[PDB]
């Protein structure tokens, strides 16, 4: 799932506070990296998991 | 428009199933071809 | 040269009047100009000098500009050790006060520098950016500029949805976009590219076609499109207004097309004076719409959108546009206080819509009583116009 | 990830929040796409975002920490995700739903030895990268020599000497140790990993003298750092790029020891105090800090590559504040760009990309042309020529896939047989504004794309390609279709081990040479193909996509089929490849139907030579016979001239309008895309009607021509009864048809799709079938 | 409106379609290795 840099991406996030899940901070990572807009993400993320 | 709407949303959840096993397929293909 | 000289707004050090919009500046709009270069300090005095000043306030608005304008033009000079006692730039600030030379020199310098920023920026975005050329496309298709378009629809097209086919077959999308390529291409001023990017939107979906009041056909409006970073002046009030002048075109479009059907009825095989009774409801519609823009509101119209952009900010260039759409849309006496003489209209238009089924089946009392409630209603929008200007 | 990362990770999230609802994970995967910056570029609040993150960090020093570490590693999208944590952290029904959501799943389910350490992970890494590229290999003395160290060596009683003594004895010592020599009171000792000298000075020198001489030191102890760093990084392993860097690094030195020789003459001279000898090392002491830390920055995640450029490009933002430091940034950064940007330049420029230090921006990887040609995805397209975003440099971030795509253009040029070679490429070198440079690569790149392009279209001629594939794919060559009709009638009527491919490969060359086509140059290009299963059941099942009980016959695996070589092997495709041979498969199908009906509507022609009275039974076989041809015709002429030729336009067109290999990608991919749409290939139940239809159409005839045979020679079911049977075949032939009709309307219903329309329009031009439409729809 | 609806139900179904070929295809693609 989580490959060494998702991993170290969940590990940051998790220094940072929370917890991702490996798919989740796998996910995260990935779309950070596939050139997108973090705070966008965020909204997404929010928009499906909290609602 | 609302009825477009509806069939966009199923279609948006038809998207989410396959991608979601397309992810786990993904996850297969590494733990097999690796 | 990194952030005057460099129009930059993106600073997270504490140190400026701007702070870096990661949504303000992508999206060009009023959010752009205004927080492009967000409120790091909101007060610009932590962002530099008293000596800068000049252009303090004016540099804190100007990252937020640059962001507005960055998604056209972010780069530019406009956008995104001491010694010993050596005297000689002690005293050239002390002799005359340092703020003294300063303004002097470099404020003035800077200010110079801030106003051919803006009027560079201004000219990149009026040139040739093709917003102008949305609002031509508008004015072009919006507002039916060539006269053939009009004529084929009264003649052969304003039949089915003239009247209403159905709430759902009137609204149907292959055909309505069939009808509108088809308009644009009976018309040799409707092919402009904004002509066939009028849009569809609505507020109310279709709910009858009854031929009788004036519910002739107001479903559709027109939405052109314009140019992007060029909706960095974009507010809600001037794309209302379009909308607006859109709607009130069709709707008076609709009302002479369902007096073209009664004529077209009439002739296709107790009605008298039913012409005359159109002409003199028609005629004050086309005085107050050639008084909006006719040969002289024509070009009066345009001119006052050309100096719509002629700020240095997207906001104050926003408002300059905004004043010459109200202005345009007042040109016709559309006051929100009016609401009256809507229902007054709407009675008049009703009755208007009514005597031409009338006339398309073969009424007389209808033409009659158009040509007294004209009068009448005549008399009473003088005495209002006489009471309002 | 995959061509589908985004829906599959938009997915992969929603259900790890157990979210498909809400916005839904294609709502998601959607509000990724469309809100989303094209690079993690976008500055943000650094202290309002430290703030909201350490409001609920564990430790926000040590987020704080983390940031500065992963600055050090290179690590990208550090200062966003923040961003994204803080407002996520702000947004508590997203991170409680994240939180339980994540609960739910886990319950479900020495310096020396370091440098040494160093170069030996670069010697590995440059044998994984360069398949047996041999490297240079230094002696190993030159890093197993301390006394060949450069940085500083890693006194009388203080209280008993002269004050004055004491300081010329320290200002000896400092000399020393300054030069790289432990001195007497004062001396740099060996650092712990990456790291300075540390000085340690004698306790009993004068308050004011030890601490003037300290304050000199911090020079001195950067400069053990740095002198150490750079006999570090002089090692081959960590770059060609970083070989640069490093020469860079010592030149830097080297001039640092000049100005130490002056001090030291000017000590022999003797010209200063403590203190003014630390303000006249002041400026190259700022100097020596700022490259101390740069040196930090680059090396703790031994920044190499494009990575490196990109450091040095943010190196020079930052040195924009100070004017020096800026255009030293730039001069630097055109220093070390060299070889990297030379080998991005022939990257770009020649199609190949050389950095035994794998420090090349666009890659290449093995890949088949011949497998382009048989296989859908395009083997010589992404593994011969990739593309590596991490030796991209950040002033070449944006033109990193320009760069890529003129080197895999100038790599196509030369396996289209033409050097590949940029003449407009310009050495690359590193400043503050790689603008020019991606003038120049956009320059380059729409010279080696045009060239690969022109190379395909001319050298290649793969618009003869298209006109042979038109001619045997598509049938374009009426001739040849007859011909190969004619000879294969009862070749491929035969079943699949009964009818001989070499047999059928003979007759399809004999009605290429005996027709038309023969007039096409590639028209000897063609050949018979089989196909692995039913043309009717391969659309149902890709339809359908997440042979003993089935008859096979020749005529029904009766195909084209075609062969690309490179580069027009890495250009055709075998997704392509294989909705042509659908197609044709499907046009040899209907040909042979409407042969049938023909020959069936001959046969009875004898009715007409025979009394009228006596062809009772026949006149409904007949008529039925004469309304399905004239349905099929009128289906595959509306067929025709909208369908297929419409997806022949627009690939003419579309590639009429293509200018590099993308463009003709696209326009193809257009035209191919059209003629998918407008085939109605996306229903079985829709080809099971068109099967149900030919079948009984095929019946029909097949009962015609054995009361044909019956009555010269007089002179299953369908055979059975005579018009009875024709009856129920002709029943079910038009159940078919209006099935096939109501799904292509409520096609066009749905999808402003005129051609379910123009069908019906077509069947019911008389209106014979535009009442029974009307009264189905009901 | 509904055009924008409309436009996302037709580029919808082709989304699904191909989620599921991209699966469909993976899944192929691992039960032949």
């Amino acid at each position: 799932v989580l490959s060494a840099e998702e991993t170290e991406l969940f590990e940051l996030a998790q220094a940072a506070g929370g917890a991702m899940d490996p798919e989740v901070f796998k996910i995260l990572v990935d779309l950070l990296k596939l050139n997108v807009a973090p705070l966008a993400v965020f909204q997404m993320l929010k928009s499906m998991c909290a609602g | 428009m609302k009825d477009f709407e509806n069939q966009i949303t199923e279609l948006k959840k038809e998207n989410f199933n396959l991608k979601l096993r397309i992810y786990f397929l993904e996850e297969r293909m590494q733990q097999e071809f690796h | 040269h990194d952030w005057v000289y460099s129009g930059v707004f993106r600073d997270v050090y504490g140190e400026f009047m701007i702070q870096v919009n990661h949504e303000y500046l992508g999206c060009r709009d009023k959010s752009y100009w205004t927080h492009g270069y967000v409120l790091v300090s909101k007060e610009v005095e932590a962002c530099v000098p008293v000596f800068l000043k000049h252009v303090a306030h004016d540099v804190y608005v100007c990252g937020k500009t640059i962001n507005l304008l960055k998604l056209c033009c972010p780069r530019h000079y406009l956008c995104c050790v001491q010694p010993d006692t050596d005297e000689t730039a002690v005293q050239l600030s002390e002799l005359l006060p340092l703020p003294v030379l300063m303004k002097h020199s470099v404020t003035a310098p800077l200010a110079a520098h801030v106003s051919l920023v803006n009027k560079a920026a201004v000219d990149y975005f009026f040139v040739e950016l093709h917003l102008g050329a949305h609002f031509e496309a508008l004015r072009h298709f919006l507002l039916m500029e060539d006269g053939e378009f009009a004529q084929s629809l009264s003649d052969l097209l304003f039949e089915k949805l003239g009247a209403g086919q159905t709430p759902g077959e009137l609204l149907s999308p292959l055909v309505l976009n069939s009808v509108l390529s088809k308009a644009l291409q009976y018309s040799l001023h409707g092919d402009t590219p904004h002509a066939a990017n009028l849009s569809f939107a609505l507020k109310f979906l279709p709910e009858a076609f009854a031929p009788n009041a004036p519910d002739v056909l107001s479903c559709l409006e027109l939405r052109y499109k314009v140019d992007w970073p060029l909706n960095i002046v974009v507010t809600e009030g001037c794309l209302s207004r379009y909308s607006g002048i859109f709607s009130f075109l069709l709707q008076l479009k609709l009302m002479m097309w369902t007096l073209k059907d009664v004529c077209f009825h009439l002739k296709r095989t107790q009605f008298r004076q039913l012409q005359l009774f159109k002409h003199e409801m028609q005629h004050f519609v086309k005085v107050i719409q050639g008084y909006i823009a006719n040969q002289i509101l024509h070009v009066t119209w345009c001119e006052f959108r050309a100096r719509l952009a002629s700020v240095g900010d997207l906001e104050e260039i926003q408002r300059a546009h905004a004043e010459y759409l109200h202005k345009a849309v007042f040109r016709g006496l559309l006051t929100e206080k009016a609401a009256p003489a809507m229902n007054i209209i709407h009675s008049l238009f009703s009755l208007v819509l009514k005597f031409r089924s009338q006339l398309i089946s073969q009424n007389f009392a209808l033409m009659q009583q158009s040509y007294s409630t004209f009068k009448y209603y005549s008399h009473f929008l003088f005495k209002v116009v006489s009471k309002l200007v | 990830m995959s061509e589908f990362r985004i829906h599959h990770d938009v997915n992969e999230l929603l259900s790890l929040l157990r979210v498909h609802g809400g916005d839904g994970a294609e709502v998601y995967i959607d509000l990724l796409q469309k809100n989303r910056t094209p690079y993690v570029t976008t500055t943000v609040s650094a202290h309002s975002a430290k703030v909201k993150i350490a409001e609920f960090s564990r430790t926000p020093e040590d987020f704080l920490k983390k940031y500065d570490e992963l600055k050090s590693k290179n690590t990208r999208n550090l200062d966003p995700l923040v961003y994204l944590l803080s407002k996520l952290m702000e947004d508590r029904e997203t991170l409680q739903y994240l939180q339980q959501n994540a609960k739910e799943r886990a319950e479900l389910a020495t310096w020396q030895q370091s440098l040494e350490l160093t170069r030996k992970m670069l010697r590995d890494k440059q044998s994984k990268k360069n398949s047996g590229q041999r490297l240079p290999v230094l002696p190993a003395w030159v890093y197993e020599r301390p006394a060949l160290l450069g940085d500083f060596l890693p006194a009388v009683p203080i209280g008993s000497l002269p004050l004055a003594s004491q300081e010329a004895a320290v200002v000896e010592d400092l000399l020393y140790v300054l030069v790289g020599v432990d001195g007497r009171y004062i001396s740099a000792q060996p650092l712990t990993g990456r790291q300075g000298r540390t000085f340690l000075v004698d306790p009993n020198l004068d308050l004011s003298i030890r601490e003037l001489v300290s304050r000199i030191l911090p020079v001195a102890a950067s400069y053990s750092t740095v002198t150490r760093f750079i006999e570090e990084k002089s090692s081959f392993e960590y770059g060609q790029v970083n070989h640069a860097l490093a020469a860079a690094m010592r030149t830097l030195v080297k001039e640092y020891l000049v100005l130490v020789t002056q001090l030291e003459q000017l000590q022999r001279q003797g010209l200063l105090s403590l203190q003014k000898l630390w303000f006249y090392i002041q400026p190259a002491m700022r100097s020596l800090d700022i490259l101390a830390s740069l040196a930090t920055s680059v090396d703790k995640g031994e920044c190499i590559g494009g990575a490196t450029l990109s450091l040095l490009h943010d190196r020079s933002f930052s040195y924009t504040g100070d004017s020096q430091a800026q255009e030293l940034c730039l001069h630097l950064t055109k220093a070390a760009s060299t070889p990297y940007f030379e080998i991005l330049e022939k990257w770009i420029y020649r199609g190949i990309i050389d950095d035994p230090y794998s420090e090349f921006m666009v890659e290449e990887h093995e890949l088949r042309k011949e497998k382009i040609q048989e296989d859908y995805n395009d083997k010589y397209w992404d593994q011969r020529y990739t593309v590596v975003q991490r030796q991209i440099p950040s002033f070449l971030q944006k033109m990193a896939g320009k760069v890529l795509s003129t080197g895999k253009y100038l790599n196509v040029v030369r396996e289209c047989g033409h050097d590949v070679t940029c003449p407009v490429a310009k050495e690359v070198v590193y400043t503050l504004k790689e603008r020019a440079y991606v003038e120049q690569i956009e320059k380059a790149f729409s010279y080696a794309s045009k060239v690969l392009l022109d190379f395909l279209m001319g050298e290649k001629e793969l618009l003869a390609h298209l006109r042979s594939i038109k001619r045997y794919f598509l049938m374009d060559q009426g001739d040849f279709f007859v011909h190969f009709m004619d000879l294969t009638e009862e070749e491929l009527k035969k079943p699949v081990d009964d009818i001989t491919p070499t047999r059928l490969e003979a007759l399809l060359e004999l009605a290429l040479r005996m027709s038309t086509a023969n007039t096409d140059p590639f028209k000897d290009d063609l050949k018979i193909d089989l196909m692995p299963h039913d043309l009717i059941t391969q659309l149902l099942r890709v339809l359908a996509i997440e042979p003993t009980e089935l008859t096979l016959s020749g005529l029904e695996a009766f195909s084209f089929d075609y062969v690309v070589t490179w580069p027009l092997s890495l250009i055709i495709n075998r997704k392509a490849l294989t909705r042509y041979q659908m197609l044709f498969r499907h046009m040899f199908y209907c040909k042979h139907v409407e042969r049938q009906l023909c020959s069936v509507w001959i046969s009875n022609k004898a009715a007409k030579r025979f009394s009228l009275h006596s062809a009772k039974w026949f006149a409904g076989a007949f008529t039925l016979r004469q309304r399905m041809l004239n349905f099929v015709q009128n289906i595959q002429s509306y067929m025709m001239f909208e369908v297929m030729e419409p997806t022949w336009h627009v690939l003419e067109q579309n590639l009429r309008s293509a200018s590099n290999i993308d463009d003709v990608l696209g326009h193809h991919a257009s035209f191919l895309d059209n003629c998918l749409k407008d085939c109605m290939l996306t229903n079985p139940e829709l080809l099971r009607v068109f099967s149900k239809l030919m079948s009984v159409c095929v019946m029909f005839t097949n009962c015609l021509q054995r009361f044909t045979q019956s009555m010269k020679l007089d002179s299953p079911q369908l055979a059975s009864s005579f018009e009875a049977t024709i009856t129920k075949f002709d029943k079910n032939f038009s159940a078919h048809l209006l099935d096939l009709l109501a799904r292509l309307s409520i096609y066009s219903t749905s999808d402003c799709e005129h051609g379910m329309a123009s069908v019906i329009s077509r069947l019911d031009f008389n209106g014979f079938y535009t009442e029974r439409l009307e009264r189905l729809s009901a």
